[PDB]
RNA sequence: GGGCCUGACUGCGAGGCCUGCAAGCCGAGCAGGGGCGAAAGCCGGGCCUAGUGAACCGGUGGUCCCGUGUGGAAGGGCCAU
RNA sequence: GGAUGACCCCAGGCGGUAGGGGAGCGUUCCCGAUGCCGAUGAAGGCCGACCCGCGAGGGCGGCUGGAGGUAAGGGAAGUGC
RNA sequence: GUGGAGCCUGGGAGUGAGGGCGCGAGCGAUAACGUCCGCGUCCGAGCGCGGGAACAACCGAGACCGCCAGCUAAGGCCCCC
RNA sequence: GAGGGGUUGUGGCGUGCCUAUUGAAGCAUGAGCCGGCGACUCACGGUCGUGGGCGAGCUUAAGCCGUUGAGGCGGAGGCGUAGGGAAACCGAGUCCGAACAGGGCGCAGCGGCCGCAAAGUCCGCGGCCGUGGACCCGAAACCGGGC
RNA sequence: UGGUUCGUGGAGCCAUGGGGGAAUCUGGGCGGACCACCGCCUAAGGCUAAGUACUCCGGGUGACCGAUAGCGCACCAGUAC
RNA sequence: GGGGGGAACCUGGGGAACUGAAACAUCUCAGUACCCAGAGGAGAGGAAAGAGAAAUCGACUCCCUGAGUAGCGGCGAGCGA
């Protein structure tokens, strides 16, 4: 499958390492929306920074 | 329910048409036939797939094309049927061309080759081929492509 | 075409490829005929000449 | 018995995905140098069959 | 009538005319590499409508696609005629 | 309309060869049937000005006949001159 | 313009001997119940009905069934009638 | 037994049936009359439609086991899930082409995960086609082996 | 020449009427002309159950016939003629 | 020991034509009908000088399938492993 991972909280506040997750991700701006690919080291990065995003899972 | 309820449904069971019947029946005389002709005989006519009253017939003045082949007839050579990621989207974590014959997607005698229409799925899928989109899917979403030999 | 009206093919003089054919009459023009056609396989025009059909 | 394929049929035409008949244009086996490269070019495509004639010869190839 | 020429193009082809089929016909435009022109442009033979013959079978040039365990070869295919 | 042909109102169509379609009738046979009709008379025959059906037909009654017949609903054809 | 109109897709055909008539021509002889096209019509399939003495195709008119009712069409209204 | 049945005097109307035909009561075919026999079927395959089953799947064949009018097992295989190309091949594309050009042939359900429908496929039924003699009857003939 | 799907086809394989005519495993045949490589197999002696075919015969059983049907024959029928 | 018979079945030796190809000759019908010899309750075949690509299989026969595929074919009709 697949996500849609949107930036609906800011990292301002957040660890320098979260930050650099969304960076990872291609998260810059709040609710940008990108369909990213469903693997763990992608997956990992959610997770990481889970209280920030809300991911979809589109197919 | 009992034997005199079973009934098929409406249609199910079409009466026959039944020719040279009588007046009444719209078939009667010429059975449908119209009058004479060979069209009315018994065996009536020509295959009319092909026969054309006599002029060569519309395929054969198209030409042929391609190679026909020859005796001892036909090349014995490795087979390719292709799979769709898509299709692979019921599997989880291996998928092999045996798998994928029971599943009822590869035919027996083919070689498996995983073709890009759908999403790929973090499985290891092995193949006797990929196609340039399929493996790339694969990898970006963390499958495994196995080729095979 | 007749006899003296023969059909012919033109030959690319580079790659020796046949690339055309036309006619012409050989009592008219009884040398080869040398013309400058676009080869597809040299892509560029070529002195062709006529070849024996 | 089991119909028999026409093999004059499966040698000259193919039936495409959507159940058309495609075949090899006619006029360019031979006779062909003083024809226009438009019409040598032209006749070496495939072309589509009329309806009629296409839902005959789809009859002749019945296993395809 | 004259000068330069070979577009009597290669790859295609929107759109049509015609039409039972199969055929026949017209064709702008795009790309390649050209010709003439200062240029705009024109050029995919000929003022136009006849000058013709579907397939099968085979010839020839190309191609290098198939090659009956394998590499070749035979023989085919494909393009052109 | 009312609700699904429940029947009713209105309007229109309804000559027909080849031919297309639809709805039925009847014949033989199977399930229904270890049932049911039957000597107080089966089937078949002969009548009928009677009933039902547009019709093919189906009832019913009388006579003959003397032992079989076979429902609703389905199934299959050596099925109608 | 809602018509047994039209259009698309598919199943089933039959027909591919037409004929009369009116008009337009060709052929024939400004002959043919002649012939060959064109437009229309009817017969074919309306040899059902009225008229035309009788008579597929001329006039009238498109027959679902019934009526010992009415109105008309052509043609008729001295007798047949 | 205010009706009905049989008969038919007169009056009106009225050109058999079937077949073939442009057209037949036709002086065109056939039939003396009656009774019985007498012509569109079956198999396999196809195509389309239709009634169901299941559905990215659907289905078994021969067999095997059971039954003795009991069914089941059997997945070999078949169709479908991908096409384009003569093909090597590539593949949601492919083929032609130098082309990233153009073109050919191709490639994407309804409802609040659940139903509904569905590709497809299986079986039944029906129409029609193919192969059989294929609606029935009919030659004159051809051939084989005998007499 | 035949057999094979193979109709002379690139025509091998199996068989053999004619001609020529070997070798004994380092022998020989085959894998579709042919060559090489790589394999497969052992010709020119013979026999071999079972699974398969048929139905004169016996039996069982029919959505098989019911005396113009069912076999040509229900019967003194392959008869009468 | 042989002889001859036996419905159909079977092997072998010979082997048509109508027909189809909407004419016809190759082709088809068909190695069928038929003739002959022989066998037997069966007959044939059978233990690889096979298959043919699986680095594989393992006598023969028979059914299903592969498959109307591979191919064959006046590359027609058709034939068909
Ligand atoms: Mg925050
Ligand atoms: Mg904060
Ligand atoms: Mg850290
Ligand atoms: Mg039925
Ligand atoms: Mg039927
Ligand atoms: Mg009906
Ligand atoms: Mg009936
Ligand atoms: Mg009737
Ligand atoms: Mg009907
Ligand atoms: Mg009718
Ligand atoms: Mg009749
Ligand atoms: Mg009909
Ligand atoms: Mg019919
Ligand atoms: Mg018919
Ligand atoms: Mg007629
Ligand atoms: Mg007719
Ligand atoms: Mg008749
Ligand atoms: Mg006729
Ligand atoms: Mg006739
Ligand atoms: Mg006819
Ligand atoms: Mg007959
Ligand atoms: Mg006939
Ligand atoms: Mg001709
Ligand atoms: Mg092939
Ligand atoms: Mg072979
Ligand atoms: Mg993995
Ligand atoms: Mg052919
Ligand atoms: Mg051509
Ligand atoms: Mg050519
Ligand atoms: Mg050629
Ligand atoms: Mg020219
Ligand atoms: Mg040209
Ligand atoms: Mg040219
Ligand atoms: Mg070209
Ligand atoms: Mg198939
Ligand atoms: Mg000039
Ligand atoms: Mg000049
Ligand atoms: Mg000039
Ligand atoms: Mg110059
Ligand atoms: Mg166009
Ligand atoms: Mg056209
Ligand atoms: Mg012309
Ligand atoms: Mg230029
Ligand atoms: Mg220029
Ligand atoms: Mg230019
Ligand atoms: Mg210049
Ligand atoms: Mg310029
Ligand atoms: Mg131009
Ligand atoms: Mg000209
Ligand atoms: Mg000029
Ligand atoms: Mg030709
Ligand atoms: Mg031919
Ligand atoms: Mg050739
Ligand atoms: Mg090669
Ligand atoms: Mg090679
Ligand atoms: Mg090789
Ligand atoms: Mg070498
Ligand atoms: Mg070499
Ligand atoms: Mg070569
Ligand atoms: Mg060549
Ligand atoms: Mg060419
Ligand atoms: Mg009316
Ligand atoms: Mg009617
Ligand atoms: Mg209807
Ligand atoms: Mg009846
Ligand atoms: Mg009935
Ligand atoms: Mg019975
Ligand atoms: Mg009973
Ligand atoms: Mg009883
Ligand atoms: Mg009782
Ligand atoms: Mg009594
Ligand atoms: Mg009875
Ligand atoms: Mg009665
Ligand atoms: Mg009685
Ligand atoms: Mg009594
Ligand atoms: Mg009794
Ligand atoms: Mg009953
Ligand atoms: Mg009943
Ligand atoms: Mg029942
Ligand atoms: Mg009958
Ligand atoms: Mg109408
Ligand atoms: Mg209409
Ligand atoms: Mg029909
Ligand atoms: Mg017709
Ligand atoms: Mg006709
Ligand atoms: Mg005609
Ligand atoms: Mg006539
Ligand atoms: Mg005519
Ligand atoms: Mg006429
Ligand atoms: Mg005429
Ligand atoms: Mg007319
Ligand atoms: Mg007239
Ligand atoms: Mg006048
Ligand atoms: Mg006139
Ligand atoms: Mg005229
Ligand atoms: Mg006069
Ligand atoms: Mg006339
Ligand atoms: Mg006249
Ligand atoms: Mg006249
Ligand atoms: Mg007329
Ligand atoms: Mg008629
Ligand atoms: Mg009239
Ligand atoms: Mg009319
Ligand atoms: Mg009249
Ligand atoms: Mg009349
Ligand atoms: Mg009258
Ligand atoms: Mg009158
Ligand atoms: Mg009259
Ligand atoms: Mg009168
Ligand atoms: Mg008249
Ligand atoms: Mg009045
Ligand atoms: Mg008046
Ligand atoms: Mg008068
Ligand atoms: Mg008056
Ligand atoms: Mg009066
Ligand atoms: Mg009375
Ligand atoms: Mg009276
Ligand atoms: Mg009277
Ligand atoms: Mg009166
Ligand atoms: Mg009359
Ligand atoms: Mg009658
Ligand atoms: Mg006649
Ligand atoms: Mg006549
Ligand atoms: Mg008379
Ligand atoms: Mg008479
Ligand atoms: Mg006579
Ligand atoms: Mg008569
Ligand atoms: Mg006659
Ligand atoms: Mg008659
Ligand atoms: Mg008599
Ligand atoms: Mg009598
Ligand atoms: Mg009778
Ligand atoms: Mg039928
Ligand atoms: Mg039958
Ligand atoms: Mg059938
Ligand atoms: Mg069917
Ligand atoms: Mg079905
Ligand atoms: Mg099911
Ligand atoms: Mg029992
Ligand atoms: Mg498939
Ligand atoms: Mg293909
Ligand atoms: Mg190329
Ligand atoms: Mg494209
Ligand atoms: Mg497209
Ligand atoms: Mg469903
Ligand atoms: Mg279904
Ligand atoms: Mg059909
Ligand atoms: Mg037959
Ligand atoms: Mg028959
Ligand atoms: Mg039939
Ligand atoms: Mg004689
Ligand atoms: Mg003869
Ligand atoms: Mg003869
Ligand atoms: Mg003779
Ligand atoms: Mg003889
Ligand atoms: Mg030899
Ligand atoms: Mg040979
Ligand atoms: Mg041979
Ligand atoms: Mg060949
Ligand atoms: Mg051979
Ligand atoms: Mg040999
Ligand atoms: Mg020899
Ligand atoms: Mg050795
Ligand atoms: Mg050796
Ligand atoms: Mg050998
Ligand atoms: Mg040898
Ligand atoms: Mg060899
Ligand atoms: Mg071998
Ligand atoms: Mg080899
Ligand atoms: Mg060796
Ligand atoms: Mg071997
Ligand atoms: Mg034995
Ligand atoms: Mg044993
Ligand atoms: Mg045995
Ligand atoms: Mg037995
Ligand atoms: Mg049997
Ligand atoms: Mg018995
Ligand atoms: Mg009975
Ligand atoms: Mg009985
Ligand atoms: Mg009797
Ligand atoms: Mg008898
Ligand atoms: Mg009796
Ligand atoms: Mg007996
Ligand atoms: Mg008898
Ligand atoms: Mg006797
Ligand atoms: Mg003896
Ligand atoms: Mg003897
Ligand atoms: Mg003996
Ligand atoms: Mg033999
Ligand atoms: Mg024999
Ligand atoms: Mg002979
Ligand atoms: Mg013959
Ligand atoms: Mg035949
Ligand atoms: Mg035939
Ligand atoms: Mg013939
Ligand atoms: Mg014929
Ligand atoms: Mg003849
Ligand atoms: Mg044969
Ligand atoms: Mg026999
Ligand atoms: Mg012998
Ligand atoms: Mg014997
Ligand atoms: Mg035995
Ligand atoms: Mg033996
Ligand atoms: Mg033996
Ligand atoms: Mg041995
Ligand atoms: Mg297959
Ligand atoms: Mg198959
Ligand atoms: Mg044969
Ligand atoms: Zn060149």
């Amino acid at each position: 499958p697949r996500l849609k991972v949107k930036l609906v909280k800011s990292p301002i506040g957040y660890p320098k390492d979260q930050k650099a997750a969304l960076k990872a991700l291609g998260l810059r701006r709040l609710q940008q929306e990108r369909v990213l690919e469903d693997t763990p080291a992608i997956r990992g990065n959610v997770e990481k920074v889970a209280h920030l995003v809300r991911v979809e899972v589109v197919e | 329910m009992k034997l005199s309820d079973l009934r098929p449904n409406p249609g199910a069971n079409k009466r026959r048409k039944r020719v040279g019947r009588g007046p009444g029946s719209g078939h009667g005389k010429t059975a449908t036939r119209g009058h004479k002709g060979q069209k009315s005989r018994s065996g009536g006519l020509k295959d009319p797939r092909r026969f054309e009253g006599g002029r060569s017939t519309t395929l054969m003045r198209l030409p042929k094309r391609g190679m026909q082949g020859q005796v001892p007839g036909e090349i014995k050579r490795p087979r390719y049927q292709g799979v769709n990621l898509k299709d692979l989207a019921r599997f989880e974590g291996e998928v092999t061309p045996e798998l994928l014959v029971r599943a009822g997607l590869l035919k027996k005698g083919y070689r498996l080759k995983i073709l890009g229409e759908g999403e790929a799925k973090p499985l290891k899928v092995v193949a006797h081929a990929f196609s340039k989109s399929a493996l790339e899917k694969l990898k970006a979403a963390g499958g495994e492509p196995v080729l095979l030999e | 075409a007749s006899e003296v009206r023969i059909k012919l093919l033109l030959e690319c003089t580079e790659c020796k490829r046949r690339n055309y054919a036309t006619e012409k009459n050989k009592r008219n023009t009884p040398n080869k005929l040398e013309l400058r056609k676009y080869c597809p396989w040299c892509r560029k025009h070529t002195v062709h000449r006529e070849v024996k059909i | 018995p089991k119909m028999k394929t026409h093999k004059g049929a499966k040698k000259r035409v193919k039936i495409t995905a959507s159940g058309k008949v495609v075949a090899m244009k006619t006029g360019k086996r031979h006779l062909n140098w003083q024809k226009s490269g438009k019409e040598i070019r032209q006749k070496g495509r495939k072309f589509v069959l009329a309806k009629p004639e296409a839902e005959r010869i789809k009859l002749l190839l019945p296993y395809e």
